[PDB]
RNA sequence: UAGGGUUUACGACCUCGAUGUUGGAUCAGGACAUCCCGAUGGUGCAGCCGCUAUUAAAGGUUCGUUUGUUCAACGAUUAAAGUCCUACGUGAUCUGAGUUCAGACCGGAGUAAUCCAGGUCGGUUUCUAUCUACUUUAUUCCUCCCUGUACGAAAGGACAAGAGAAAUAAGGCCUACUUCACAAAGCGCCUUCCCCCGUAAAUGAUAUCAUCUCAACUUAGAUACCCACACCCAAGAACAGGGUU
RNA sequence: GUUCCUUAAAUAGGGACCUGUAUGAAUGGCUCCACGAGGGUUCAGCUGUCUCUUACUUUUAACCAGUGAAAUUGACCUGCCC
């Protein structure tokens, strides 16, 4: 459940998240009706003062139980059509992401590790 | 709040004079066996309850005057007995209560 | 004997034939696969079938927290740290899928429910992937590998210092002092443990399972 | 809400309660006899059910020695517990005890009952005598059932 | 005096006249087993426009059931305790039938029920449920509903009271936010706001207020049925059933427009044992339910 | 030429033996001078995007900052963050961030006190329910074959129908997740069943053509809930309701 | 107010300018190491204030027994719309 104002921990290989900042990139808003987000929604993050999008990795809370659950908010940066920032994720991907296989294709195909 | 205006007598008379505060006519009222002092259905007799209290309570004076001081209570059962009654050859390591008076009616 | 703690049912007041009908359905299952013996605390192996995955057969590996359900709802939580990152299934051990439930080490601990591990190191957590298992002698007893286990800082995540939980497994003497320890001595409740009132005796109720367990596996 | 909810409240809290029910047990294992609220005599009751099959379990067990020491802070009667009221018992399974409701009190007009282990050495209270078999229904029954038995 | 028949009873005669009491009860139910035995009535085939009975159960508990597609679907289990007609009334809409349901000692019934349950040969019963029905389908009062009515994948309505949380506030009773804990309440955490505008000097009838909570019939459309359970006439519905455990409920028929054609295989009637039917088997599945016993399934 | 007093003003009809005031929180009832989902004409309408007119109250009208603000500015959205009355709705439901008070300053007027339709610090928010009134009666975004079709020169890109997951609100449950523990719950799951009057077209007279008709006419045009002592309860303040084989 | 930073979003806060025509040097003006329940902003940690609340203990709450009243009351057989 990435909410608004909540310390997301940054995933990727890019400048943004692994660059060091007096503030942690707290999220934003949801791309959904609602204020709750799972796992596959979109979310607005803000790293460096900017505003770039993002994608929900995996959450803190446990869902459904087939689905893992990790320590932190996972979050790999995104843009506009995503096109990923990021070139490698050496953390693990849930299998939950793997049912679009035509909105996020790129990600799948850049992460490394998998549940 | 405050009462705009005063209540009436007749008001007063509905609101107390209802069915629901009057008290209700119980019919758990039967005659008993023994004595005769009409008890109550699922309820013990009145004055069986006191005579039992009473025995009750002599027999924890005995017990407290032949125990002495507090703080005993022995690894024996009891044995009540009265004045005469030669004690049973079953109760021998039961210490007996040496009772005053005659059985009642309803000790076996 | 063992008799996995699934199949008693709960204290509720509802009628046996639910009961008798979830016992004979989990029976009905285990007949297909199996569900060998295990506590909490031991690194099992489960192989589901997992279908938007690099391939149907999905293995994880990882150590039972807790098993809480009953009847077809019993599931249990597998914690493993890869890559750093922890990570928690719950995997139900009634479902559809669910190849094998092979198990690596066979461990009990002290505490019935491991969920502390969260607020502590990762190196109590971090384990190979790709370990053989490892066998318990022809029928021996349940190995209680007592060890501390050392917990993150103060910030945590459930308050593991109080004595309501009673996990006697946490070193306290290397993170809490002495004020730490009164103040949560002082939400003891003595009058908990002499409460002869709460226990639910499950003797009567086991045998019974036992017998129906008998008599399914003889027919 | 309190569906299914056991346990009622009596003192300032569950220690109290607890309290309170620990002394109505070693006052009645001192005088097998207390007048009591009919709740707190059910409590009572439900918990010397308990304590009497601890007791039966064991007296070398260090669990029943433990549960009797708590239970009992006379001390002296622990052993009594264990070697009167245990043996005593060892026909029964879990039938004990006695309840038994008292018409009123004299101040509050409480809803007070008896509590009293079966047998003991007390005079025995009115118990509800149920009617005679040689009454009028009684009859007809006893009758009824002659006439099935000699039809099979 | 308000008497009971437990009272005039010595020691020696309780247990004989339960014991009486209960072979009486099981050699009526033997008798009233066997349905087409005696007089089942014209049996009518099914039409477009017409119904059937439904169906009383008791509400024994919930548990998970999956289907082959790989997803969790809460069912319920509902028992079909006994389950007879017990009368028919016909044309003041369309004609009604009377089905009961668990059964109750005959000794805390009134005279009329005791003397309208003896007129029948069967013990009586808890609740009465009356469902609606046509002209077509009519079968003898006293005959069996098993737990067979109902074949898998079919829609089914469950009716019955809810679990009643008394008196409660506003929060509880129609999920109100109500006033925040501070800046600044004092005396308000759980409280209401206004009632109606401030003009009005009354009170707009329905307007949500603390009250009794639950404790009423409420209906469900929509619940699919998964399995039907023939030995211990049991019934696997899909979702919730208002109520709580072992509480009886109204099973019958759906009202859906896409759910009122498929009662071409279904029994018009009810479901005879004594056929001409061939027994069933243990339990009849569905065709996206995965049954027990069953090898591991796989997507490849 | 006709309708309103939402704003600023005119008189002070009851209120100075008291209508307690602006905002904020929850709660909403009604109206269209309607943002849309529903249905149409025109168009400087080739299709998506645009504008005007007729009907529609079954619904909603987000998350936050500065700001006491009702007002005003800014970031992400969505078909959308609309207006008005309800004592400029609601203080016997709640707070006072200013406004009505006692203390001290900042700039000015004033010999002085004193004052500012100029600003700041903080500034007791009381009531045991007497009566009226009340206390359980549907929808939508997204995605897919249609289709990258019709349209269109090219970009770009339609209605309609079917299928799958999600979003407000309403009715239920603890067996799977969580607070938990012989319960109750949500963070979890199921269901939500039929329109809505303005126009589009034949035959036909006043007015033999033609004419959709405030002429006679032909097409788009409610079902289900509920109804025979004493102990315990998933029913509950008592009462009432269910069980006591 | 101009302008930079501070929040992705700043009539809030800090840094340099005065058409301050009504600031201003014992009506004392500007800096400054300590300190103020004086007034504001803010970086790492948080607490159900909220998102979306529930379960439990006590007082309170409901019935049984009694002492037992305030403010207030024109009488009331005490409804809705126009
Ligand atoms: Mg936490
Ligand atoms: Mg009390
Ligand atoms: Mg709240
Ligand atoms: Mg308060
Ligand atoms: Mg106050
Ligand atoms: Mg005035
Ligand atoms: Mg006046
Ligand atoms: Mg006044
Ligand atoms: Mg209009
Ligand atoms: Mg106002
Ligand atoms: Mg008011
Ligand atoms: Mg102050
Ligand atoms: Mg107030
Ligand atoms: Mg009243
Ligand atoms: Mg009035
Ligand atoms: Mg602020
Ligand atoms: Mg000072
Ligand atoms: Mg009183
Ligand atoms: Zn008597």
């Amino acid at each position: 459940a990435i909410q608004k104002m909540t310390r997301v921990r940054v995933v990727d290989n890019s400048a943004l998240g692994n660059s060091p900042y007096h503030r942690a990139p707290r999220c934003i808003h949801v791309y959904k009706k609602n204020g709750v987000g799972k796992v596959g929604d979109q979310i607005l993050l803000a790293i460096k003062g900017q505003k770039k999008k993002a994608l929900i990795v995996g959450h803190c809370m446990p869902g459904p139980r087939m689905t893992p659950r990790f320590d932190s908010n996972n979050v790999v940066l995104i843009e506009d059509n995503g096109n990923p920032v990021g070139t490698r994720i050496k953390t693990p991907i849930p299998t939950s992401l793997r049912k679009r296989e035509g909105e996020y294709s790129k990600v799948l195909a850049i992460a490394q590790n998998f549940v | 709040a405050a009462p705009k205006n005063r209540r009436t007598i007749e008001v007063n008379r509905c609101r107390r004079r209802n069915p629901q505060k009057l008290i209700k006519v119980k019919n758990n009222i039967d005659v008993c066996p023994e004595c005769g002092h009409l008890k109550q259905k699922h309820v013990l007799c009145a004055y069986c309850y006191e005579k039992v209290c009473k025995e009750t309570a002599e027999i924890r004076r005995q017990i407290g005057k032949q125990e002495g001081g507090p703080f005993k209570a022995p690894t024996i059962e009891t044995v009540v007995l009265y004045t005469g009654e030669t004690p049973s050859e079953q109760d021998q390591g039961k210490r007996i209560i040496e009772r005053d008076r005659k059985r009642p009616s309803w000790f076996t | 004997r063992f008799l996995s703690p699934e199949f008693i049912p709960r204290r509720g007041r509802t009628d046996p034939l639910k009961f008798q009908i979830e016992r004979k359905d989990m029976l009905e299952r285990r007949k297909v696969l199996h569900i060998p013996e295990f506590y909490v605390g031991s690194i099992l192996r489960v192989t589901t079938a997992d279908p938007y995955a690099s391939g149907k057969i999905s293995q994880f590996l990882g150590i039972c927290i807790q098993r809480s359900g009953r009847g077809l709802g019993a599931t249990f939580i597998l914690r493993n740290v890869i890559e750093g990152q922890g990570v928690e299934i719950c995997f139900e051990l009634y479902n559809p899928r669910v190849q094998e439930i092979q198990v690596v080490k066979l461990e009990k601990r002290l505490d019935d429910s491991l969920l502390y591990l969260r607020d502590a190191l990762p190196e109590y957590s971090t384990f190979d992937v790709n370990m053989k298992p490892v066998v318990q002698e022809p029928n021996q007893k349940v190995p209680v590998n007592e060890l501390k286990v050392k917990m993150k800082p103060k910030p945590w995540s459930k308050r593991w210092e109080r004595p309501n939980f009673n996990i006697k497994g946490i070193r306290f003497d290397l993170c809490l002092t002495e004020q730490q320890m009164k103040e949560a001595q002082k939400w003891n409740q003595p009058w908990l443990e002499f409460d002869m009132m709460r226990e639910y005796d499950t003797s009567k109720i086991e045998a019974a399972i036992w017998k129906e367990i008998e008599a399914s596996k003889r027919s | 809400i309190s569906h299914g909810r056991v346990f009622r409240r009596m003192g300032l809290g569950p220690e109290s309660r607890i309290h309170l029910l620990r002394n109505l047990l070693t006052g009645l294992v001192r005088h097998e006899r207390i007048e009591a609220p009919w709740a707190r005599v059910d409590e009572m009751r439900g918990y010397a059910e308990k304590l009497i099959d601890y007791g039966k379990l064991g007296d070398t067990n260090e669990r029943a020695m433990r549960m009797a020491d708590f239970w009992l802070t006379e001390k002296d009667l622990i052993p009594k517990l264990f070697q009167v009221l245990a043996p005593r018992y060892k026909d029964q399974t879990g039938g004990y005890t006695r309840m038994l409701q008292i018409p009123n009190r004299s101040l509050d007009r409480a809803k007070m009952a008896v509590i009293e282990y079966k047998g003991n050495c007390l005079p025995p209270l009115p118990l509800p005598r149920r009617d005679s078999h040689l009454t009028l229904l009684n009859q007809l029954l006893q009758g009824l059932r002659q006439d099935l038995r000699q039809s099979q | 005096s308000g008497t009971w028949w437990d009272e005039h009873l010595s020691e020696e005669n309780v247990p004989f006249i339960k014991q009486l009491v209960s072979d009486e009860d099981k050699a009526q139910l033997a008798s009233k087993l066997c349905p087409l035995k005696d007089e089942p009535w014209p049996i009518h085939p099914w039409e477009p426009g017409s119904f059937r009975v439904g169906l009383i159960a008791l509400k024994l508990g919930m548990m998970p059931l999956w289907t082959k597609d790989g997803q969790k679907h809460v069912v319920t289990l509902l028992q079909v305790q006994d389950c007879h007609v017990l009368k028919y009334t016909s044309k003041g809409k369309m004609a009604t039938l009377s089905v009961g349901g668990k059964t109750v000692s005959r000794f805390r019934k009134a005279t009329s029920i005791l003397e309208f349950y003896r007129e029948l040969g069967l013990p009586p019963k808890q609740t009465v449920k009356i469902f609606n029905i046509t002209d077509n389908a009519a079968i003898k009062p006293g005959t069996p509903l098993y737990a067979a009515h109902f074949r898998p994948g079919q829609y089914v309505d469950v009716t019955a009271k809810t679990i009643g949380k008394g008196f409660q506030g506003v929060m509880k009773r129609w999920g109100f936010k109500g006033q925040p804990a501070t800046h600044g309440q004092t005396k308000t955490h759980r409280r209401p706001g206004a009632v109606a505008t401030g003009d009005i000097g009354r009170v707009w009838p329905g307007t949500k207020m603390p009250g009794k909570m639950g404790n009423i019939y409420r209906t469900e459309y929509g619940l699919k049925v998964w399995r039907i359970n023939t030995k211990h006439n049991i019934i696997y519905v899909n979702g919730s059933v208002p109520g709580h455990k072992n509480c009886l409920v109204k099973v019958k028929d759906s009202k859906l427009p896409a759910y009122k054609d498929l009662g071409k295989n279904l029994p018009f009637p009810t479901y005879f044992p004594d056929g001409d039917e061939e027994e069933l088997p243990e339990d009849l599945y569905d065709e996206n339910v995965c049954q027990p016993g069953a090898p591991s399934i796989t997507f490849a």
